[PDB]
RNA sequence: GGUGAAAUUCUUGGAUUUAUUGAAGACUAACUACUGCGAAAGCAUUUGCCAAGGACGUUUUCAUUAAUCAAGAACGAAAGUUAGGGGAUCGAAGAUGAUCAGAUACCGUCGUAGUCUUAACCAUAAACUAUGCCGACUAGGGAUCGGGUGGUGUUUUUUUAAUGACCCACUCGGCACCUUAGAGAAAUCAAAGUCGGUUCUGGGGGGAGUAUGGUCGCAAGGCUGAAACUUAAAGGAAUUG
């Protein structure tokens, strides 16, 4: 039958690595960041339009690397980052830890 | 309880649990050593009280 | 007694402190870490060890009823007919509750939490 | 060729009896009730009648057409139905099989003894 | 004919392991045995019922067997003729 | 010979073999009765230890063995598999039994039974008996008994656990007591006859071991008299004449 | 067609019964059991999706953290009510028929809201286990379901091997029956036992779960809640007619 069930515990482990972590907050410093080469992991939060997303697409695809689309509004990843942020760019640098890239690869 | 194992390939000795709640991995290598199942952690070592 | 017997089948102090440590600081989860091992060794840590400081624990209980919460709130929204699970809403948040009085009496900023963490977190 | 085809039905009301000798096809060769003759009610619900609709049934299809080999076939209990098979062999005619089979069932419901219509 | 095909599905090996699907489930219940049946969709149908001290391995030779002669010769129907199937 | 397997000798206390073959061992079992177990086997079973039976023999056949001095005993069993060694068993010691069908009220309605109350009262299968056991209860009179495992021991007061059917069981359990009794008198004698209970000149089906004068006894019994019977079938006839006749001739 | 018997009804313009095919169409027979689960009310097609909850086993954490609670707050059958969709058999009221002294009755046919769905109200039932809820002890006995400790081998699979059921114990939680004796009027119960923590609440019956006022509800009504007065009883259980 199944592996084990399980992909929503990425924001578990997400929310771990947010603690200290280095990233990057905000689409401007987010592609500041990704124009600078830094970021490994980026997630994007929103149903962003596809003229958006496609950018970030466009962007991962000249770099190696991993993207993950949540894509929920619901921005449940905002925990992790501050509830604040109902939309969420947020880019993934040096946690002090980071199994997390690998896993989700 | 207190149990000695010993890893089949690794042909290492560990020391485990009898009925352990995760995986067990071997420190010998990062195989598999006991399992974690359906309840009732049961094995794939084998040797005898420590 | 039930500390010493432990204490002869492990290894010793200084080392279990370290052992634990790093398992707490990747992510939570005081129950798991313990459930490794080598577990002679872990059995001794409420026998000897106060109990470290970690992020979570008290918090936890009541992140996991928001989590919880929040996935029943859109099938209260959908349709009326839930009868038997509304009343689950109802135990969790509250269950959140029942442990909240206690758990606020030592510390400070549980109480300050604890009220504004239903239906946020 | 060893003679045989006239399907053969029982059909059920603890009220009253009637068969149809229906075919493969569906048709329906003849048929035959109490009514014809004179006596109505429980006189309808004896079995009596049940023995003789069956006669007055077989003795049409048998004699003109001919076909002898039959299989029976009967739908739930009413007071006809021991009688409603038993002049069926002396009928003359060779029973193939007898299957009861009543009808149907199954959940469907309501309280308004929809069920107990059917057996 | 064309609504026969698609209904009678695609090979003797889907009946049989639509057969293998249901005994696992099945055991939401008591555990103990009980029914097991495979319905079908435009005829059609049960093409059988059948008994069970389950688990795996029995249900897949007991399909084997409830799927002899009768049930086989419509099956083989289906993977071959008896108007027009699957590919 | 005896059959397997199953283990402890020791030395004498006479009486072993014959006990440990088909004797002990029964059907259903009782929380009062089950620390005085050996353990369940599959078969059928419940084993009641031997060892455990040997320490309450001793105890009971003290009861019986100190009180010679002038006492009454009580047997009974109206079952039918344990019925005529208890009739048995009562001719030799001169106790007043019952070896038929209860009757009641013996107890407490004194009159029907013997003349003095018995001292003390030895039943096979209390459960079945059980009516008689609580009269006597009433009465205040030692209640004793041959009760398996089937029973409460908490009726009886000085139980001596073994399985009530089967009566090779109930014949040297019995038989054990007699002679114990009987050793506290003279020396000892070689066993008496396997007893037991089936009349002949007829086919049989009960139990003894080891063999000898089950015919002698059977035969003496039947040989005894022309009773106040209930019969069979033969005598039956010529009494209802006999009654007829008398019927008519108005006779008183 | 229908019943005690009949009639209403249906009926030659071709029924009904009968065969097959479609749309609609409510419910889940057989299964379903002294059976399982939800806090309760309740819940049963198989099957998928999200997510809860009690079990055990761990000895990980608070290490006794706990336990009940008027007020407060939540859910709460059915039937009513209301908007809107669907509306098959059914089906109050109501229509004819039989009964019969009378039937607006049982009985039979016909029939609408209703039954049902999504939206929103009602706050009640013989909401029952007639046993509020939390904890301690105090008798056993047959096996039922879940898991866990298994012993053992067999079916059963495959042959290192491990199980779904099972031979055969034990533990833990519920279940219920069978069944204790001190209690229980009793009948009974194993707690309704031995004397707990805690709350609500009781009042001789009829007047009365009513009056009047308040709160709530669209309304139905529900909650809250008696007096003048009247009566020498109401009542429970067990017996004997």
């Amino acid at each position: 039958m199944a592996p084990v069930k399980s992909q929503e515990s990425i924001n578990q482990k997400l929310a771990l690595v947010i603690k200290s972590g280095k990233y990057t907050l905000g689409y401007k410093s987010t592609v500041k960041s990704l124009r600078q080469g830094k970021s490994k992991l980026i997630i994007i939060a929103a149903n962003t339009p596809v003229l958006r997303k496609s950018e970030l697409e466009y962007y991962a695809m000249l770099s190696k690397t991993k993207v993950y689309y949540f894509q929920g509004g619901n921005n449940e990843l905002g925990t992790a980052v501050g509830k604040l942020f109902r939309v969420g760019v947020v880019s993934i640098l040096e946690a002090g830890d980071s199994d997390i890239l690998t896993t989700l690869a | 309880y207190f149990l000695d194992v010993k890893c089949p390939g690794c042909l290492n000795i560990t020391t485990v649990f009898s009925h352990a709640q995760t995986a067990v991995t071997c420190e010998s290598c990062s195989t598999i050593l006991c399992t974690p199942t359906g309840g009732k952690a049961k094995l794939s070592e084998g040797t005898s009280f420590r | 007694e039930s500390v010493i017997e432990q204490i002869v089948k492990y290894a010793r102090k200084g080392l279990t402190p370290s052992q634990i440590g790093v398992l707490l600081r990747d992510a939570h989860g005081v129950t798991q870490a313990r459930v490794i091992t080598g577990n002679k060794i872990m059995r001794i840590l409420k026998s000897n060890g106060l109990a470290p400081e970690i992020p979570e624990d008290l918090y936890y209980l009541i992140k996991k009823a928001v989590s919880v919460r929040k996935h029943l709130e859109r099938n209260r929204k959908d349709k009326d007919a839930k009868f038997r699970l509304i009343l689950i809403e109802s135990r969790i948040h509250r269950l959140a509750r029942y442990y909240r009085t206690v758990a606020v009496l030592p510390p400070n900023w549980k109480y300050e939490s604890a009220t504004a963490s239903a239906l946020v977190n | 060729i060893y003679a045989s085809f006239n399907d053969t039905f029982v059909h059920v009301t603890d009220l009253s009896g009637k068969e149809t000798i229906a075919r493969v096809t569906g048709g329906m060769k003849v048929k035959a009730d109490r009514d014809e003759s004179s006596p109505y009610a429980a006189m309808l619900a004896a079995q009596d009648v049940a023995a003789k609709c069956k006669e007055v049934g077989i003795t049409a299809v048998h004699v003109k057409i001919r076909a002898t080999g039959g299989t029976r076939t009967k739908t739930p209990g009413p007071g006809g139905q021991a009688a409603l098979r038993a002049l069926a062999r002396s009928g003359l005619r060779i029973g193939r099989i007898e299957d009861v089979t009543p009808v149907p069932s199954d959940s469907t419901r309501k309280k308004g003894g929809r069920r107990g219509r059917r057996l | 004919m064309e609504n026969d095909k698609g209904q009678l599905v695609e090979l003797y090996v889907p009946r049989k392991c639509s057969a293998t699907n249901r005994i696992i489930k099945a055991d939401d219940h008591a555990s103990v045995q009980i029914n097991v049946a495979k319905v079908d969709e435009e005829g059609r149908a049960i093409p059988g019922e059948y008994v069970t001290y389950a688990l795996s391995g029995y249900v897949r030779s007991r399909g084997e067997s409830d799927d002899s002669l009768n049930r086989l010769a419509q099956n083989d129907g289906l993977l071959k003729n008896v108007w027009s199937y699957s590919r | 010979m005896s059959l397997p397997a199953t283990f402890d000798l020791t030395p004498e206390d006479a009486q072993l073999l014959l006990a440990a073959n088909t004797h002990l061992g029964a059907r259903n079992v009782q929380v009062h009765q089950e620390p005085y177990v050996f353990n369940a086997r599959p078969d059928g079973v419940h084993v009641i230890n031997v060892g455990k039976t040997w320490e309450k023999l001793v105890l009971a056949a003290r009861i019986i063995a100190a009180i010679p001095n002038p006492e009454d005993v009580v047997a009974i069993s109206s079952r039918t598999f344990g019925q005529r060694a208890v009739l048995k068993f009562a001719a030799h010691t001169g106790a007043t039994p019952i070896a038929g069908r209860f009757t009641p009220g013996s107890f407490t309605n004194y009159i029907t039974r013997s003349f003095k109350e018995p001292r003390l009262v030895i039943v096979t299968d209390p459960r079945s008996d059980a009516q008689a056991i609580k009269e006597a209860s009433y009465v205040n009179i030692p209640v004793i008994a041959l009760t398996d495992l089937d029973s409460p021991s908490e009726f009886v007061d000085v139980a001596i656990p073994c399985n009530n059917r089967g009566k090779h069981s109930i014949g040297l359990i019995w038989y054990l007591l007699a002679r114990e009794v009987l050793r506290l008198r003279g020396a000892l004698v070689d066993r008496t006859q396997p007893w037991s209970i089936m009349p002949d000149l007829y086919f049989y089906r009960d139990p003894e071991e080891v063999e000898q004068q089950v015919a002698e006894e059977a035969t003496t019994e039947e040989a005894g008299e022309e009773e106040a019977k209930e019969e069979v079938t033969e005598e039956q006839a010529e009494a209802t004449e006999w009654a007829e006749e008398n019927a008519d001739n108005v006779e008183w």
